[PDB]
């Protein structure tokens, strides 16, 4: 129930309004930057600000933060919502989000916020379909709006009916300081770029550990994923029924499906790492990387973050395999390895100097987070079984998908 | 790479070095630091902070930092301990009292972790009255031999007179330099 | 295919070899096609068993199912799923229509002793499907 | 080629379930 939706700055100057209700005055928002700053500088600084009887929530954005004021008792998710389809809208827009297009694209910008949300209740988000009703550079509305299917506009013929899927992986592992992991949770991601003729109804199928038991192979392989987020062609009552993944797919690339399941294995890539910090001499850092994974399987772009000292100064870096280079703006040191082989063992033994003046505050111990992105490799075993394109015209389509590895949250603590 | 203009360098001389003087107050540090410098005993002030010189001999610019040795200046020892190559120490013979402090304070700063390739320099300091000892009572005294991983050397030199400073700093540039 | 006919003595002689009673991860084939087996595929692979021998009349057991699954999977790209058995005791049928294999008792149904027998008739009645109607959907 | 793993094609459903 946003009152007002409005765009600011990084000086506090709002670069775009538009107001919805009314219900709120626009001059609200200049006190929101002082309320911001107060917030910040005591700690109290949230995502949702009060000024008086008007509440201010909004998200924070690359250059601007979407600030949408409130009086009523509005539904603060939905709000959220909103401003992140609002930041959808215009990352698809526009390529850039910043102050460069807020004040070059207004007549469009002005046009796509008066249609996206009327009364504060939003109507049309998708980026796809909204692109056919409001261009920068006006028709009847689509029929996709009106009708049902509201992400995948009617039409749609190609020369060939080529489908690119993307099972990328997220490796997120919370390695406490006593060196067990805490937090070890696989989420996957089936991304897929879907570019065919007409409206298919795609028929996801994979190996999934529910749909095995229920057609009485569950002794293979089968991803236990705990929980499922489809998409919202994927139809809910389809998946609840019979676990029957049906659903259109759009034109363009967007994501089905999203798996999260936790991840009871050892780690692809184990970090030991030694900290013989001398008191105001020296320093020293036995990082040894082991990485647990397949040896088939190569981490292509390997960048195990070693945080070093904050004032650490002329340091030496004694590895074994891949650059290491400390970058003084991240104060850390960033083992950088091109190519990792799978039961590769790279050792590296750092060396840093340190001032004799002791710090006048303390700077904390970061997390060590490794950047490991193994392709064509599958932690949790998830196989796509089959892809039901089925058209009323009747074509053969080609679909594709591939696997690919990579670390998401596996932050190391450090001791 | 090339490193001709490093061996062209290296032909005329182009190692210089470095040194470090501390040990307790009035034990002729500042006088020693001035003979090396200039050749002659100047009077001056108890060195409240620090003196900072240079010496040319050998080809080997081999500078002198002097420290103090109050109290409120003891522990300021580590500020030079960065960025240092070489330590002399100048014992205090004529101070039997002063003698178990130094031995102390020489003790403390040789159990630092980051002060290792500084070689031992022990300067026999005040060797102009009977009550100096020799060059081995006061090693002895000081257990000098048990400094396990330390170069040091004992080398009495007269402050008044100015006989020995040759011999040692031949022998700070015998140990800092392994060349012909 | 010259490739599964020198695949066949090989996989043979291995599941004769394992008694009828180390790498972690799962790398996949750049390129390799991956689906389920087919009920023409099943029906082939089972014809070509049968012509070849060492699969009629052998000794079922996990082991040697599981290798002849892989060795099919790495020869055809074809998921270690369709060769399952209906739940016993007495005669399993396969669960993948076409599939020309079954196992009988040749002596609880983990117990019982089961060997590989062939049926031309499973890949043309559903016995499995007419048996297990839930579990074929 | 692509980095992150070739593309491999995808069936069309389960042939083995009929
Ligand atoms: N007359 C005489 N005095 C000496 C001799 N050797 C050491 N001393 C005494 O040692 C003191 C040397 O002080 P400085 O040369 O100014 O520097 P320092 O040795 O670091 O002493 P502080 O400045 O107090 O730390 C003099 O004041 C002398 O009293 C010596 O050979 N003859
Ligand atoms: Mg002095």
């Amino acid at each position: 129930s946003a009152s007002a939706v409005y765009v600011l700055d990084l000086k506090g100057k709002v670069l775009i309004c538009r107001n919805y209700r009314g219900d709120v005055d626009m001059s609200e928002v200049e006190h929101f930057m002082p309320i911001l700053m107060e917030k910040e500088e005591e700690g109290m600084l949230s995502p949702i600000l009060a000024h008086g009887g008007v509440r201010f929530m909004w998200i924070k954005h690359n250059n601007l933060y979407l600030v949408a004021t409130s009086k009523k008792n509005a539904c603060v998710s939905l709000v959220f919502s909103f401003l992140y389809k609002v930041v959808q809208v215009f990352s698809e827009y526009f390529k850039e989000l910043e102050e460069e297009s807020i004040r070059d694209n207004f007549v469009i910008i002005y046009e796509l916020l008066d249609e996206l949300m009327d009364f504060g209740y939003p109507q049309t988000t998708d980026s796809k379909i909204l692109q056919e009703y409001i261009t920068q550079e006006a028709p009847r509305p689509p029929a996709t709006v009106t009708n049902a299917v509201s992400w995948r506009s009617e039409g749609i013929k190609y020369r060939k009916n080529e489908v690119f899927l993307d099972v990328i992986e997220a490796v997120n592992l919370l390695v406490s300081a006593n060196g067990n992991v805490l937090r070890s949770e696989i989420v996957g991601s089936i991304k897929m770029r879907v570019f065919l003729s007409g409206m298919p109804e795609l028929r996801l199928g994979l190996n999934d550990k529910v749909l095995f038991d229920n057609t009485g192979r569950g002794k293979s392989k089968s991803v236990e994923l705990e929980d499922v987020k489809f998409h919202q062609c994927v139809r809910l009552s389809r998946f609840e029924n019979d676990r029957t993944i049906s659903f259109i797919p759009p034109d363009g690339e967007f994501e089905l499906m999203s798996y999260r399941l936790n991840t009871h294995v050892k780690p692809l890539i184990w970090i030991e790492s030694v900290i013989e910090k001398h008191s105001h001499s020296r320093i020293e850092y036995m990082v040894k990387a082991k990485s647990q994974f397949k040896r088939r399987s190569t981490a292509n772009n390997v960048e195990i973050h070693i945080p070093v000292p904050n004032d650490a100064d002329s340091p030496k870096f004694k590895t074994t395999v891949g650059s290491v280079k400390w970058v003084p703006e991240n104060s850390e040191i960033v083992w950088s390895v091109k190519s990792f082989p799978g039961g590769k063992e790279y050792l590296m033994r750092a060396h840093f100097g340190l001032p004799s003046v002791e710090a006048e505050d303390k700077e904390g111990k970061p997390p060590i987070s490794v950047k490991f992105e193994i392709p064509y490799f599958t932690t949790s075993g998830i196989q796509v079984r089959y892809l039901k394109i089925i058209e009323k015209s009747g074509y053969q389509a080609l679909p594709w998908v591939r696997y690919i590895t990579q670390n998401g949250d596996y932050q190391l603590r450090t001791q | 790479g090339n490193i001709f203009a490093n061996l062209f360098k290296g032909l005329f001389g182009k190692k210089e070095m470095r040194i470090l003087m501390v040990g307790l107050d009035a034990a002729g540090k500042t006088t020693i630091l001035y003979k090396l410098k200039l050749g002659e005993i100047v009077t001056t002030i108890p060195t409240i902070g620090f003196n900072v010189e240079t010496v040319e001999y050998k080809n080997i610019s081999f500078t002198v930092w002097d420290v103090g040795g109050q109290d409120k200046i003891r522990p300021l020892w580590r500020h030079y301990f960065q960025n240092t190559q070489g330590l002399i120490f100048v014992v205090d013979s004529n101070d039997r009292e002063r003698v178990n402090e130094a031995r102390e304070e020489l003790m403390r700063m040789l159990a630092e972790d980051e002060l290792r390739d500084a070689v031992l320099l022990v300067f026999a300091n005040k060797q102009d009255l009977p009550n100096a000892m020799n060059a081995a009572e006061i090693t002895d005294k000081l257990g000098l031999h048990s400094l396990r991983h330390r170069n040091w050397y004992i080398q009495a030199t007269c402050a008044t007179s100015g006989d020995g400073l040759y011999e040692g700093l031949d022998w700070l540039s015998n140990q800092l330099r392994n060349q012909k | 295919s010259k490739s599964s006919v020198i695949g066949w003595p090989a996989v043979r002689e291995r599941m004769r070899r394992a008694e009828p009673a180390e790498e972690v991860g799962f790398p996949v084939t750049p390129q390799v096609p991956l689906r389920p087996m087919t009920y023409k595929a099943a029906v082939d692979l089972s014809h070509f068993l049968k012509e070849k021998g060492g699969l009629e009349g052998l000794i079922h057991s996990q082991r040697r199912q599981d290798i002849l699954d892989l060795w099919i999977y790495h020869t055809q790209g074809y998921f270690p799923d369709w060769q399952n058995y209906t739940p016993g005791p007495g005669v399993r049928y396969p669960l993948t229509f076409g599939w020309c294999y079954k196992l009988v008792p040749v002596e609880d149904p983990e117990r019982e002793v089961l060997e590989w027998r062939f049926d031309s008739r499973l890949a043309f009645h559903h016995v499995a499907r007419e048996l297990h109607p839930e579990y074929f959907k | 080629d692509r980095k992150g793993g070739s593309y491999s094609q995808a069936a069309g459903s389960d042939s083995a379930q009929s």
